[PDB]
DNA sequence: CGCCGCGTCAGACTGCACACAATCTAAACCCTCCCCTTAGGGGAGGGTCAAGGC
RNA sequence: GCAG
DNA sequence: GCCTTGACCCTCCCCTAAGGGGAGGGTTTAGATTGTGTGCAGTCTGACGCGGCG
């Protein structure tokens, strides 16, 4: 029908062309007979007939004569739905500024006239004049005049010049300007001055002027001379049941505009004194400004409630506007809702739908089959038959739901498994019966949860529910790859109890022919379920060709593992059940079945697991009694000893030897030690308390305690809760976080007394309120992420790019937090990864690294794989399927057409409700390695680094790194470079409370302008016995050597300048103040000894990572690689210079001196070196270190938050959001192109422009890619419909209007808004057909 | 000063209004004297146009035979009975007949001022006075745009010096001897000019009717129209000085009407309009202060606007007054009876029939916003509980299409002639139904045969052979 | 609650709100994202239009 | 040219139940236009009923 | 006010 | 069966005589009064941008 959507300003002729007549009267309807009044806000003549094919006076009543205009009253004879479409117009007696183009910052009328908003507002509110043209006079154009200046300059200059006031004046200014002359003058005034922000203001105004020239928009259309009147069926005046009426607030606002307009026309016809007409013009300006956007200028107009009126802008804006309440989500027919309840007899693909809901959701289907099968002569007869609920409509209803899936949905739909299709099974209750295994996906418990049912109507929707959304297709999680249809509390306890072993259980040691004999024994009562026996197990291995080969062996098992083997699919090893199966073992069993045998056997396996776990959990009778919480008998002794210790610390505090601070700290630590001693005693008494007999001799085993079986199975609870049931429940924290010095020594099996319970509630209400107020914090992050990524679809198969990120296992200090396999499983390699023995390609270049390839990579010791990412993908408008990698939810490469942006945003934002609100010790063996190696040997034979970016890694004997630390500059290293150590071998030593000045070369001390008294205070202390010096700080010295900074130089005993190796420039130590100098002039110092010493998370973290929020104290970085130098210090903001080797040297800084600078003068730096220290800003990382650097920074800093809370999200999902943040670029050199310098363009635009330029040999634009946080990148899309439905609708709509934008409906929000197929998924084929039949 | 610190329109109005100091008892008299001086100045100027006083004299000749009354033409006399006005019109008639026969020119130029200052005695009504002034206004405005198009008849020919063209045009005005020297100039412009000297003729001579129609020539009545503008712009800036100085009276009155459905500024704007009327209708010679009259007019304008434009569905002023009377009666009965009066006893406290009071009580309610939060939830509004009641249910749409199909079946189970008679007799598959005579004219057959056809077809369709598909559409 | 067809809202023609007015469930913004995350374009297009 | 004040812009999703707002003032004249009063008449527009011939 |  | 044909017949709209009754609109009111007041809300924090301003 239409290929795009164009927005623009409305000409007054365009407005008079929408309208069907002028609204001259505020009359809404007549009060006695409620017919609409003539020329009113509800007019049958303007806006069309109020009844279908019927004139208002009733002279013409049928559709015989349709389209005729009754000559008695001019209402047409047509459908009444034309009252939803026919606008009218109010012809304003005086012009009136459009508030959206006057007030929405930056003011477009202010930005156009180059006139500040306060002067414009003083002109239009009839406070000042403005000279719309001067002529041959000293008054320039925009010069505002107050009253008296105009009054005198009248008779000095006659009527030569013209000045006006009010919106008539602003319209005369906007009409009287020449846009191209202004923009060319702005360009020549741009090429004159290099002031950065003045050039930016000029470029803002230039882009505005050229946007007014490109589009057909005239400036003076930002001033309303005709107002449009919304059709009356969208601002309805409707009779309520009680004889009263209910109206829209727009009728009030339009009514007020019309009243003030008509009174203005009367005041103009009476020739009122000008005070009165100015007051009426101010009031009409106010009333139009209140109609368009209420409460933007000054005070809202409240009507009859002291509650503000809902204007035209409030209809389309906000959480209650059209865009979000009615266009992006809507109420839906064929939908029901009910409480969910278990029904564990079900299969994985079916739900239980009550008959009373299915009879109503499927009513047209039943009417169809009732007439088709001849059981009803008429659809009215069928309606009566299903109302009577005759016995044949239940057979028809069993027929029409047969293979017809339904969508079940639980809100909040945090991720795409919140809607799943199930085949219905008609049940008799009123509760939906939800198969248990899917509950973990829905986050559903049966404590009052309700789910909504939706019916797929067409055949395409029925096949998408069958093929895309059925619950037997969603057994893997789209976030991590891990199974999401996984057994839980009751199933895992049944399967854990089944697969355990008792020591002397009944029927032990017998030999069994197979799993069937085990089941016969156990059902006969002749063998316990835990009797360790010898059973002959036949198991099948998948051969290398793909077929199954048998093997048969007497395994040492229990009876229960044998019984459980009967449900295991064939291609699986017996070792998968020959262990005590907790939650993680069953989840791995299901994952193994999925990767070996595929989806179809895994679904049958999962249902069999559920049935057998439920059954054998019932057989055990695993119950919780009060004797199951066994409290250790050493608890009272541990607590009495801890009380003795704290009383000792207290009576020591009476002896004053300790401050209240360390008293409190030590009391906390000697209660925390008591809490851990109690917890260890409890758990050791609990976990093996079964001591039972074999052949008379006692022997301890794992406990069969119910509390311990539930904690140990992973069924429910953890040791942290068993701690509070049976140990002590420990130290609590006050509401302000400071923890209470005496703990709750009691647990829930005993009583908490009243005071301990009060202290308990202190933190319990904090946790509950945190839960209540962080869901709104997480849902908003999710919304921002979906709206920044909604339009990312896999559109290609291979972009042919060779770049990619170097995936390494993450190692924070001395432990791997994530191995290489977890970070490269499923990605596509970008270069040939080869063995540590070079030139033997282990894995070819473009392979998907599935589990086989990761097992091959782990057989070798490969520690880094360069792998394809989405930030590095060449595809413009989309991503290729190879750069993305694996579909996490299917386990194959991703299909072309997948909406990976919404999957990535939901996978990041769904766990968001689980988040909140020195020397180096080597841990185990390996070859020491260093990076950024610049080393010297100290006096004692150690190594000391001359660098600040050196870090100490540990290569293992296989070639991989197993830990990595970061050493400060000049740390003394007890073990040299490339040596082996063992566990506990402290290598690097330093002290953090001060920083040394490392000796460059061995030589003698001399003072380069280090003047006695001018640059130091001489100090004498007795503890070491030696005299020493302190270098003077800023505010404590004289004029002189505060400006000329003190230095120390190296001179030998002969009086010669000694040099640094390789370079013969003078080697100096430029010392800043606050330094401790305890060496004397003429002492021999070997290179490596100190010359002077100078002393020194949660959900908001993720939010302000993805929002790219600049940290408060940013680590300063080194822009260009060069040598550091200093300018004017002691200014309050010092100046730093970097001197490149072969580049333009002077590069300045405004470093405030109140932060310690962390580099020295003589050495070099490079791009990305931290001059100062602090939390790094991602914009700086992007500008200096690259794109892949800010990608690695963001994924590491977000996975740091998600890995504390044990949440497993993939990194594709953060790389997708990062790619959508790196979506703009800034032209630095315009090239042979149409982009201006310094203006921000879409990145793919400049990339395809450069591609077509370099295709024809010409030079292309050079750009600097920019990092925009997810909000500023959501509002900077190329689509005003996406950006206007996200948030800040007024800014997006005014900017798009004055620019005359055009929305080509490319993403998913624009195609959901207009009711079209989304271009992703099964609607991807249709959009490709649409773009292959309209471009050709 | 304080400019730029507020955006509130009421603060701006008050601040700008307060710059005008009030008037004393003798200030209003001075301003009213200036107003009446302006209007008698425009009177004495238009008395120079004699057809004006001839019109007024023939108006009195209409009053002779009772075409009007005296109060419609004259409201008084300054220097009301018909006794004095007879000799008054004799005074003006004697001056007119003595001014008629004199043609001279200093001899005939004092007689006109004698006419004007004998005519000054007439305190005219606004009707006649407005009639004369807009009549002479339209007269010289048409001949004056005629003079302006005589000037811009040169702009279509050339661009020309007007400062040399103004010295010629005035004073001859019966001939082209002023236009004859234009070719004595013979700069290129005055070439083109003379070739349109024919199509200027019918313009340049036709004001020669008015040169003898008013008795005057166009430069005399030009100065008369100029002094007319001086007089009326003198009165206009004097009424403005009395309106602007009483703008606090409007606010003192309009604060008493505040919360009755209009904003404060709407009320004071309507009061300003009423005050401008009060200034137009004020007579200081009554010896009353301006406040006493202006209050009446301001109250009228303000209450009238509250009656007109304070309600969404407008009720008339008669029903507004009935509702106000009912509310006052009801708040008296509530104070007396100690409870709300039921409409039955409210019908005996008033003297209206009881159903009239019941419908008056049904009228007064104001429409609720469709955005009122229900229960103050502010996430559920009144407007999303209101269903669309004009739609037809898709079961009824499916029923209508099924009925159309069944009617098609049944009508195809008939002959073409009977099916045509039934498809024209009702509107089936047509845009209209027809009378027996129209269907008969379609078949060149008189109406009763068409009636017989349609009857027998209905008889066939009533049979149990064709009616079991149709009878299912009638709900039992 | 269950509804196949029913009464529709006045200004915008969508189903009415609650089970007192025979309802219609809100297919909110998050459920639309959940259908965009599968490729269910046709199910979504019928939730929006018909 | 860097800084402080001020304005603007956001702030989870489904569901039930409940339920709005509540004060706030003129009268006496006149005019036109519409509909009503009895006991049926008059006529246009449009069906209907026995009769007769084709 | 409440439910998850 | 296909037609006509004069005679009936129904509903509906307007009309009667001399005003009644009301709705809905206009208009003037002449002692003199000459600046809005809620016993208001103000009570939300954090990020960002822009503009006076030293
Ligand atoms: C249609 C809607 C059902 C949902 C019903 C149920 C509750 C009803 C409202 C309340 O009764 C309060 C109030 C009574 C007034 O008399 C008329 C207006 C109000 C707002 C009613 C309007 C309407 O009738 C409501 C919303
Ligand atoms: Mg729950
Ligand atoms: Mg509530
Ligand atoms: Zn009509
Ligand atoms: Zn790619």
């Amino acid at each position: 029908e239409f290929d795009a959507i164009k927005i623009a300003l409305a000409s007054p002729d365009m407005i008079r062309s929408w309208s069907f007549g002028e609204v001259k009267k505020p009359e809404t309807i007549n009060y006695r007979t409620f017919k609409p009044e003539r020329d009113g806000l509800f007019c049958a003549r303007i806006f069309g007939p109020v009844k279908d094919y019927e004139c208002l006076c009733g002279k013409y009543k049928r559709l015989k004569h349709r389209g005729v205009i009754c000559e008695k009253c001019g209402v047409e004879v047509t459908q009444t739905k034309v009252r939803r479409e026919r606008m009218g117009h109010i012809e304003l007696a005086s012009p009136t500024a459009h508030i959206w183009f006057l007030k929405s910052l930056p003011s477009r009328i202010g930005l156009l006239l180059d006139m500040p908003l306060r002067d414009i507002e003083r002109v239009l509110y009839f406070e000042s004049y403005v000279v719309i043209e001067g002529g041959m006079t000293n008054l320039e154009r925009q010069q505002i005049l107050t009253e008296e200046q105009y009054l005198d300059a009248l008779e000095e200059f006659g009527d030569e010049f013209d000045a006006k006031m009010g919106a008539e004046a602003i319209q005369a200014l906007l009409k009287s300007m020449d846009l191209e002359q202004e923009c060319e003058q702005l360009r020549e005034e741009l090429n004159e001055t290099n002031s950065e922000t003045k050039r930016k203001k000029l470029t803002k105004r230039i882009k505005l002027l050229e946007a007014f020239v490109q589009s057909g928009n005239k400036p003076e259309w930002m001033i309303l001379t005709v107002l449009p009147v919304l059709p009356p069926d969208l601002r309805p005046l409707v009779p309520l049941d009680g004889g009263r009426f209910a109206t829209s607030d727009l009728n009030d606002l339009y009514r007020r505009v019309i009243n003030r307009n008509n009174r203005l026309k009367r005041l103009l016809d009476l020739a009122a004194p000008d005070i009165i007409v100015r007051n009426e013009k101010r009031m009409l300006q106010e009333a139009v400004d209140a109609l368009l956007d209420n409460g933007r200028r000054g005070r809202a107009i409240t009507g009859s409630n002291k509650r503000p009126l809902k204007s035209l802008a409030d209809m389309i804006k906000g959480k209650q506007g059209r865009f979000r309440q009615n266009l992006l989500g809507k109420r839906v027919d064929y939908s029901g809702r009910s409480v969910i309840t278990v029904g564990p007899y079900l299969r994985l693909h079916q739900c239980g739908l009550p008959k009373k809901m299915a009879l109503e959701l499927f009513k047209p289907f039943i009417y169809g089959k009732l007439e088709l099968r001849g059981l009803a002569t008429t659809i009215k007869a069928a309606k009566k038959m299903v109302e009577r609920e005759e016995a044949v409509v239940w057979d028809i209803l069993d027929e029409v739901i047969r293979e017809h899936p339904v969508l079940l949905n639980r809100a909040p739909t945090l991720h795409r498994l919140g809607i799943q299709a199930f085949e219905p099974v008609l049940i008799e209750g009123k509760a939906i019966q939800l198969h248990p295994l899917v509950c973990a996906a829905y986050n559903a418990d049966f404590d009052g949860d309700q789910m909504a049912v939706h019916v797929p109507l067409t055949l395409e929707a029925q096949l998408e529910a069958r093929a895309l959304m059925m619950s037997t297709n969603n057994i893997l999680s789209p976030a991590n790859g891990e199974p999401i249809i996984v057994p839980s509390q009751d199933v895992v306890l049944g399967l854990y109890y089944m697969t355990r072993d008792c020591v002397n259980a009944k029927g032990e040691g017998m030999v069994l022919t197979g799993p069937k004999e085990a089941e016969r024994l156990y059902r006969s009562g002749l063998a316990s379920l835990h009797a360790r026996v010898k059973v002959r197990i036949t198991e099948y291995e998948k051969d290398a060709n793909g077929e199954l080969v048998a093997k048969t062996s007497l395994k040492d098992t229990t009876v229960g593992r044998a019984i459980l083997w009967m449900i295991v699919p064939k291609g699986l090893p017996y070792s998968i059940v020959n262990q005590a199966l907790g939650k993680k073992a069953i989840s791995k069993m299901l994952n193994t079945c999925y990767r070996i045998l595929g989806l179809k056997p895994t679904v049958i396996f999962a249902d069999q697991i559920m049935y057998t776990g439920f059954a054998y959990a019932a057989r055990s009778g695993a119950s919780v009694g009060i004797d199951d919480m066994v409290i250790p008998e050493k608890k009272h002794e541990i607590i009495s000893e801890a009380e003795a210790e704290v009383a000792e610390i207290q009576e020591q505090f009476q002896s004053g030897l300790v401050t209240a601070g360390e008293r409190y700290n030590k009391v906390i630590d000697i209660w925390a030690a008591a809490n851990d001693r109690v917890s260890k005693a409890m758990m050791d008494n609990l976990q093996t308390e079964t001591v039972i007999n074999r052949d008379g001799q006692e022997e301890k085993q794992v406990s069969f305690n119910s509390i311990y079986m539930m904690a140990d199975s992973g069924a429910r609870g953890s040791a942290a809760q068993i701690r509070q049931l049976a140990g002590m429940r420990g130290l609590m924290a006050k509401p302000d976080g400071s923890i209470i010095e005496t703990p709750i020594t009691a647990n829930f099996r005993e009583g908490l007394n009243v005071l301990q319970y009060f202290i308990s509630t202190h933190g319990a209400r904090k946790g509950l309120a945190d839960t209540a107020l962080k869901t709104a914090n997480s849902g908003y992050l999710t919304r921002r992420l979906v709206d920044v990524a909604q339009d990312l679809v896999v559109t290609e198969d291979d972009c042919g790019t060779h770049e990619g990120i170097m995936m390494t296992p993450v190692i924070e200090g001395g432990d791997v937090k994530e191995p290489l396999r977890d970070r490269v499983l499923g990605r596509v390699t970008a270069e040939d990864v080869l063995k540590p023995g070079t030139a033997d390609i282990l894995v070819p270049r473009n392979t998907l690294l599935h589990e086989q390839w990761c097992d091959l990579l782990e057989e070798n010791s490969v520690d880094a794989v360069k792998v394809r990412s989405v930030v590095s993908c060449d595809t413009d408008f989309g991503v290729c399927a190879h750069c993305y990698g694996r579909d996490l939810a299917r386990g194959h490469i991703i299909n072309k057409g997948e909406a990976i942006g919404v999957i990535a945003a939901q996978s990041i934002g769904e766990p968001g409700t689980q988040l909140t609100m020195s020397s180096i010790q080597v841990k185990n063996k390996g070859s020491i390695k260093l990076s950024n190696v610049k080393s010297v040997v100290n006096s004692s034979g150690k190594l000391v680094i001359t660098s600040r970016n050196t870090e100490l890694k540990l290569i293992d004997e296989f070639g991989r790194t197993k830990e990595s630390y970061k050493v400060p500059y000049g740390a003394v290293l007890a073990k040299g470079d490339g040596e082996q150590v063992a566990g506990g071998e402290t290598v690097a030593n330093w002290d953090p409370h001060t920083m040394p000045v490392i000796t460059e070369v061995s030589g003698f001390v001399r003072f380069t302008d280090m003047i006695d008294g001018q640059t130091i205070t001489r100090q004498t202390d007795e503890l070491t016995g030696l005299s020493s010096l302190v270098v003077l700080d800023s505010a404590e010295r004289t004029a002189g050597g505060k400006d000329l900074r003190p230095a120390l130089k190296i001179v030998d005993a002969q009086g010669n300048d000694v040099l640094i190796p390789g370079t013969d420039m003078p080697a100096q130590y430029f010392l800043p103040g606050k330094a401790i100098v305890q060496l004397e002039d003429g002492v021999q110092i070997s290179s490596g000894d100190t010359l002077a010493r100078i002393p020194q998370g949660g959900l908001p973290r993720v939010a302000d990572l993805f929002e790219a929020r600049r940290p408060k104290e940013p680590a300063i970085l080194a822009e260009i690689s060069g040598i550091v130098s200093f300018g004017k210090e002691t200014k309050g903001k010092r100046r730093l210079v970097i001197t490149p080797v072969d580049g333009s040297d002077p590069y300045e800084e405004m470093i405030p001196k109140w932060r310690q600078l962390n580099v020295f003068e003589g050495e070099r730096v490079e791009r990305g070196d931290v001059i100062s220290d602090g939390p790094e800003a991602p914009h700086d990382i992007l500008r200096l270190r690259g794109v892949h650097a800010v990608t690695r920074y963001i994924v590491n800093e977000v996975q740091d938050v998600y890995r504390l809370q044990g949440v497993k999200i993939n990194d594709k999902h953060i790389e997708v959001i990062v790619r959508q943040m790196l979506r703009k670029a800034t032209i630095v050199n315009a090239g042979s192109s149409d982009f201006l310098e310094g203006e921000q363009v879409e990145y793919s635009r400049v990339k395809i422009a450069n591609r077509e330029l370099e295709a024809n040999g010409k030079v292309g634009a050079t750009y600097s890619r920019d990092l925009l946080g997810i909000t500023k990148a959501s509002l900077a899309t190329e689509s005003f419909i996406s950006a206007a439905s996200f948030q800040e609708t007024t800014r997006v709509l005014t900017e798009a209007a004055v620019a005359g934008k055009r929305d080509e409906l490319r993403g998913l929000k624009e195609n959901v808004i207009v009711g079209r197929l989304i271009p992703a998924g099964t609607g991807y084929a249709y959009h490709q057909d649409r773009m292959r039949r309209r471009a050709a | 000063s304080e400019i730029g610190r507020t955006t509130d329109p009421v603060r701006m109005y008050m601040r700008e209004m307060g710059t005008v100091e009030l008037l004393t008892r003798e200030g209003e008299i001075d301003i009213a004297k200036r107003i009446e001086d302006g209007i008698n100045q425009v009177q004495c100027s238009v008395a120079e146009y004699p057809e004006a006083i001839t019109y007024l004299l023939e108006q009195y000749d209409r009053v002779e035979a009772e075409e009007a009354r005296l109060s419609d033409l004259i409201t008084g006399f300054v220097d009301i009975d018909p006794e004095l006005a007879r000799e008054k019109f004799a005074e003006l008639r004697a001056q007119y007949v003595v001014t008629r026969d004199t043609i001279k020119h200093a001899t005939a130029q004092e007689e006109i001022l004698k006419l004007s200052e004998v005519f000054k005695q007439f305190r005219l009504v606004p009707k006649q006075f407005d009639y004369l002034v807009n009549s002479m206004r339209v007269m010289m405005d048409r001949v004056r745009t005629q003079e302006r198009l005589i000037m811009k008849l040169c702009v279509e020919q050339c661009k020309m010096p007007k400062k040399n063209f103004i010295t010629l045009f005035t004073g001859n005005e019966t001939s082209d001897t002023w236009f004859n020297a234009a070719i004595a100039m013979n700069k290129p412009w005055s070439e083109k000019l003379h070739d349109v000297s024919e199509e200027v003729h019918r313009a340049l001579q036709k004001l020669q009717q008015i040169e003898e129609e008013t008795g005057l020539t166009i430069e005399q009545v030009k100065d008369i129209n100029r002094r007319m503008s001086i007089g009326e712009a003198k009165a206009r800036r004097a009424k403005k000085e009395m309106v602007e100085a009483n703008l606090r009276l409007v606010i003192s009155i309009a604060k008493k009407y505040t919360n009755r459905g209009l904003q404060f500024l709407d009320l004071i704007q309507e009061g300003n309009i009423g005050l401008m009327k009060a200034v137009d209708k004020f007579e200081y010679r009554r010896g009353y202060k301006f406040s006493t009259y202006a209050t009446w007019w301001i109250r009228q304008a303000i209450t009238r606007s509250i009656a007109d434009q304070a309600r969404t569905i407008r009720i008339p002023v008669h029903m507004i007054e009935t509702i106000n009377k009912l509310n006052r009666i009801s708040r008296q009965m509530l104070q007396e009876m100690g409870r709300e009066p039921t409409p039955e006893e409210l019908a005996e406290r008033m003297l209206m029939p009881e159903d009239k009071i019941r419908k008056v009580l049904k009228i007064a309610k104001e429409p609720i916003s469709m955005e009122t939060p229900i229960g103050d939830d502010e996430d559920s509004h009144l407007g999303d509980f209101i269903e669309d009641t004009t739609l037809e249910l898709p079961l009824d749409s499916a029923t209508t299409e099924s009925l159309r199909a069944a009617t098609h079946d049944v009508l195809a189970g008939l002959t073409a002639r009977e099916a045509k008679v039934l498809r024209m007799r009702f509107g089936i598959d047509m845009n209209t139904d027809y009378t027996l005579e129209e269907v008969g004219k379609q078949f060149d057959v008189t109406r009763e045969r068409i009636r017989q056809i349609e009857a027998k077809a209905l008889r066939k369709l009533r049979h149990p052979s064709r009616s079991e598909v149709l009878r299912s559409f009638l709900d039992d | 609650h269950a509804r196949s067809t029913g009464s529709y809202s006045l200004v915008t023609q969508q189903p009415l709100g609650g089970k007192a007015q025979f309802g219609g469930q809100r297919f909110g913004e998050m459920e639309v994202w959940a259908l965009e995350a599968y490729g269910a374009a046709y199910t979504l297009q019928e939730m929006l239009t018909v």
